[PDB]
């Protein structure tokens, strides 16, 4: 793992390094156990970035799928699920830990993930799946439509990143 | 109908998540009782704990 941990740490040296050159980057897939570091790695980029004035954003999933559930009016939420879509660099930490729900995951992810493959926005991830893992967990039931759902938004996950597994 | 599917759907109601993600959780800890509830509460703490949406 300290291998694991050398690779990923020159992959986000050398993609900080791109963005901040203004080049065309493809974000991480970050999977592996529980504790390894991920969500750590995906917030050490988020503030390198600051550093030299570039802007991205870190969605907790869990808790973005629990406040679109739920609902909500007007506030801090709302103003910045506004921007999600189409921030320059964006990170979905955690992935496969929310609940799933038909109408977020097909409303509002894979139109999402849709768009940032179309316009090449960089997008990162973390998991404690692999990609065919997490098509599993996309899909609520064995059903049809769900499966061809599911595998939609795991197509878009590939396009958008480049894995990179953090073992134990 | 015995003490692993209970402890699955206890993962699944009281983090409000997947069978595979809880799933997930139970295999990471070995049949270790401690360290699977250790975990459980870290995650728990994460979900209450973490906003949905954080800019830099
Ligand atoms: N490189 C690191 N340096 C210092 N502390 C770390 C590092 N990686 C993780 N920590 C801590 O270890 C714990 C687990 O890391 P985390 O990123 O949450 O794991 P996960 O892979 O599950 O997302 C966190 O408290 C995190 O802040
Ligand atoms: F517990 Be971690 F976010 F994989
Ligand atoms: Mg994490």
């Amino acid at each position: 793992s300290n291998a694991d941990r050398l690779d990923v740490a020159m992959a986000a040296d050398d993609i900080c390094t791109a963005i901040t050159n203004g080049e065309q980057v493809k974000g991480l897939y970050l999977y592996g156990p529980f504790g390894t570091g991920k969500s750590f790695i995906l917030g050490a980029i988020a503030n390198q970035l600051k550093s030299k004035k570039v802007r991205s954003t870190i969605i907790y999933l869990p808790e973005f799928i629990r406040t679109l559930k739920g609902g909500f009016k007007d506030g801090s939420f709302e103003k910045k699920l506004h921007r999600v879509r189409e921030a320059n660099i964006l990170m979905l930490d955690d992935i496969g830990a929310e609940e799933v729900t038909p109408w977020v995951r097909d409303e509002v992810i894979g139109p999402l993930l849709h768009y940032r493959m179309v316009h090449e926005l960089p997008t990162f991830f973390s998991s404690n799946f692999d990609y065919s893992e997490l098509e599993h967990h996309l899909a609520m039931t064995r059903d049809g439509e769900e499966k061809t759902k599911a595998a939609r938004i795991i197509e878009r996950v590939k396009s958008l990143s480049t894995p990179y597994f953090l073992s134990g | 109908s015995n003490a692993m599917m209970v402890t699955k759907e206890f993962l699944k109601t009281k983090l409000e998540c997947s069978d595979m993600y809880a799933q997930k959780l139970i295999d990471e800890a070995q049949g270790d009782e401690n360290r699977l509830y250790d975990l459980f509460i870290q995650k728990l703490a994460e979900r209450h704990t973490r906003p949905a949406i954080v800019e830099y």
